[PDB]
């Protein structure tokens, strides 16, 4: 009866192949839509596939399906970043008339942007009545909050300004202290920049 | 366990109003061959027909004048309800039946009786009820000392309980002399050997 | 349309006023299950049958649903002609051979149209069973109604139905 | 499409919500989901026409109610802290393949109107360094001490909203993570070419929504009621 999707989150650089798997119980069940639901807004049929057909490619996404071992896997290809979001799996017993669908948990999806000429710095910044700024690092570095409290330590983030280019990250820290040791409990490159 | 389906009611865009919609499955020689039939009743007067010797929706009357051409346009209504007859027919058939009513045998209750009080070398009356037995195939005969009497033999037609099992009376117009063994002989399908249950004069 | 055996699956009946529906599957005459509608569980005909087969009660809820948009729509395309009633009839009869001492008397009623009936010269109800309405090729119903009686002289017993179609009730004494 | 009402509600233990939905799409029928963390979409109730209700799998604690075609509405008669979650609303025709989701209605239920904090929104200056170095300029904005999580934050460049180079983090973060009432945090970004901020003549603005609560409450405290306002903190060119 249940349904079961693995992992509960996955990240993939860009230009690289997602996969989204999906498992069911009850042989049953004939209807596999997918749902995609983006942070903020309720969640919205992205590709569907019936138990007769092992595949529907819908160009970027293609569905494999297996009656043999009741498995499912969503495969993303040339992942943009716009696709990062949380993908559910659903099945239904269309012959039963139940009208229920029953959902799976559903995976997370992140998307790193491919960055290229990063120098990593941190900075900071006037209060304007102290903030520490740690931008254009390689998406490679994960970062980690501080082992200190009260030491605010925020999770990374993507910038674009349209009009030149441009992928930048960034992580913003704060407190109430010096910048060169935010990061100190973090994994930061051996090639960053302090003024 | 094994799964029953129902068809998928297409739908449609003091006094009394009555509807009704049918799914009837036509087996023959098991699945060798089915036909499949869907029908709307409205008030006793059925308007639209699915017929599976057709492949369409039909009208038969002027009200089902609308909903047949409707249900025609859209494959995602017609293209379902066609194959309906392997998703609900056969599914039906091979699979929740065979579990169920394609496997209930009832043996029958033979029990004879005398209509009338015994009077030796005086006409009377012999019943031979035969009750709850599934399913309907069933052959009843009357034997007087070893001679199938077919002659003043009447017996009740079907009885349906309604509860899986059947009924049949057979009454054997008879005169009593004394030795004689009249028996009646049941043959069902659920019985290894006829039954017999005798009567001595 | 003649067949060894038919699969009569699906049978979806709703009336208004009242807003009263009814969801059955038969098979050969006899019903396997019908769904109770304000209870959303599959009641069996034969216990049996429930421990070998199943159906999901809430295949027929949404059925019922879409009859109850059909007749709404068929109503006013008709310009609202009401049903024409029919006369019941019935017929009683037991189950097993009457030995006067165990039995259960059937009272079979034919030809209900509209859906609505109500089945010692005494209200009696001492484990009486009831079945959904079966159709029949005219379209109009058969209901039957089991007793469970023990028989004897003194004791006679009759079949009540009241149906709009009958300008007053009648009984059949057995 | 699908419209829940209302977006963000703040409730007390023990008071009657009721959640609404409305549609468009002459659909029958209708369903209520609640999203949570570790247990994925929800069916609560739903309804395959005007008049009838069917229960979903957590039916306990809401009562449906389809008085329309259109209409499908939760009611909470006793609400608990176990309730709050985003709830969802759907829709779709008999036998519907797809599935017509609403927008999502984020719901708190609070046993004490005390901790409901509205945010201090503040921008901070980019660096000369960044400005020397990368002849990029990165304003950041931090409103702070607000609870719940029921908040929404923009800029506005020149009177007018903005998305290039614009980023906020995904969730908040908990100033003291280990009170359960601890009041949250969220930082954004904004970077701009160096040339367009020391313009003095553009000014850069920070805008946060804060859903808290509404006209019709009781404030039993001296300091001011968190309704439902803007915040906002501007900065300049130099």
């Amino acid at each position: 009866q249940q349904v079961r999707q693995s992992p509960q989150s996955l990240t993939v650089w860009e230009g690289e192949t997602a996969i989204l798997n999906c498992s069911y119980e009850n042989s049953a069940f004939d209807y596999f839509p997918w749902y995609q639901q983006f942070p903020g807004e309720g969640p919205a049929l992205l590709i569907s596939i019936l138990s007769v057909s092992d595949k529907k490619e819908d160009g970027r996404f293609t569905i494999f399906f297996n009656k043999r071992e009741k498995k499912l896997s969503l495969h993303i290809a040339d992942s943009q970043p716009g696709d990062s979001a949380t993908y559910f799996c659903a099945a239904s017993e269309t012959g039963a008339n139940t009208g229920k669908l029953t959902f799976g948990h559903g995976t997370i999806l992140r998307v790193h942007p491919n960055i290229q000429n990063p120098d990593p710095a941190v900075y900071q910044l006037r209060d304007s009545k102290s903030v520490c700024l740690f931008t254009d690092f390689d998406s490679q570095t994960n970062v980690s909050q501080s082992k200190d409290s009260d030491v605010y330590i925020t999770d990374k983030c993507v910038l674009d300004m349209r009009s030149m280019d441009f992928k930048s990250n960034s992580a913003v820290a704060w407190s109430n202290f010096a910048c060169a040791n935010a990061f100190n409990n973090s994994i930061i490159p051996e090639d960053t920049f302090f003024p | 366990r094994v799964s029953y389906y129902g068809p998928k009611t297409s739908p449609v865009q003091e006094r009394h109003f009555v509807y009704q919609f049918m799914g009837e499955c036509y087996f023959t020689n098991g699945t060798q061959r089915i036909r499949y039939v869907t029908r709307y009743i409205y008030n006793r007067e059925e308007y639209v027909r699915y017929d599976s010797d057709v492949g369409e929706h039909r009208a038969v009357t002027e009200l089902g004048r609308p909903d047949a051409e409707y249900w025609n346009s859209q494959p995602e209504i017609l293209e379902r309800t066609r194959a309906e007859l392997d998703t609900v027919c056969r599914h039906n058939y091979e699979g929740p039946e065979t579990h169920t009513s394609l496997r209930r045998l009832e043996q029958p209750n033979v029990v004879i009786s005398l209509s009338r009080t015994e009077a030796l070398n005086h006409h009377n009356t012999l019943v031979c009820s035969v009750t709850d037995f599934y399913p309907a195939k069933i052959k009843v005969r009357w034997f007087r000392n070893g001679q199938e009497e077919t002659v003043g033999v009447s017996s009740t037609q079907l009885i349906r309980n309604g509860d899986w099992t059947f009924q049949v009376l057979v009454m054997l117009e008879m005169t009593p002399r004394r030795g004689e063994v009249y028996t009646c002989h049941v043959e069902h399908p659920s019985l290894k050997s006829p039954i017999t249950v005798e009567w001595r004069a | 349309i003649e067949a060894d055996h038919v699969g009569t699956y699906g049978i979806s009946v709703y009336q208004s006023p009242g807003d009263i529906g009814q969801y059955t599957f038969e098979f050969d005459g006899d019903e396997l299950f019908y769904v109770d509608l304000d209870k959303k569980e599959t009641v069996w005909m034969l216990p049996e049958f429930g421990q070998l087969a199943s159906f999901d009660p809430q295949g027929g809820l949404q059925n019922i649903a879409v009859v109850k948009h059909n007749l709404g729509v068929l109503t006013k395309r008709s310009n609202s002609t009401p049903a024409t009633n029919e006369a019941p009839q019935a017929t009683v009869f037991p189950k097993s051979p009457v030995l006067l001492g165990p039995n259960t008397l059937i009272c079979f009623v034919d030809n209900i149209f509209p859906p609505v009936i109500n089945i010692n010269s005494k209200s009696v109800a001492d484990g009486v069973y009831e079945t959904s309405f079966f159709v029949n090729r005219d379209y109009s119903f058969h209901k039957l109604s089991y007793l469970t009686f023990i028989p004897s002289d003194d004791d006679i017993y009759d079949c009540k139905v009241e149906h709009w179609g009958l300008e007053e009730p009648v009984l059949k004494h057995w | 499409a699908v419209t829940q009402s209302p977006r963000n509600k703040v409730a007390v233990t023990g008071g009657k919500v009721t959640l609404s939905c409305n549609q468009t799409n002459n659909h029958n029928n209708m369903y209520w989901y609640r999203q949570d963390t570790g247990h994925g979409l929800r069916l609560i109730h739903y309804s395959y026409g005007a008049g009838s209700t069917e229960k979903g799998d957590i039916p306990d604690g809401y009562k449906a109610s389809r008085p329309s075609q259109e209409n499908f509405s939760l009611i909470l008669e006793l609400a608990t802290p176990s309730q709050t979650s985003v709830y969802f609303c759907a829709s779709g025709d008999f036998w519907g393949d797809t599935l017509y989701f609403g927008a999502g209605t984020r719901l708190s239920v609070l046993e004490d109107l005390k901790n409901v904090f509205p945010p201090e929104v503040a921008v901070f200056e980019p660096s000369e360094a960044e400005i020397s170095h990368t002849q990029k300029a990165t304003l950041v904005c931090l409103a702070t001490g607000f609870y719940p999580d029921h908040v929404e934050l923009s800029w506005w460049v020149n009177g007018k909203e903005v998305h290039s180079g614009v980023c906020t983090d995904p969730q908040p973060l908990k100033e003291q993570p280990a009170l359960n009432d601890s009041r949250y945090a969220l930082s954004s970004r904004l970077r701009v070419s160096a040339t367009f901020w020391q313009n003095p003549r553009n000014h850069f603005r920070c805008q946060v929504q804060f859903y808290g609560l509404s006209e019709n409450d009781e404030w039993t405290q001296d300091r001011a009621k968190p309704v439902t306002q803007i915040v906002s903190a501007e900065a300049w060119g130099r």
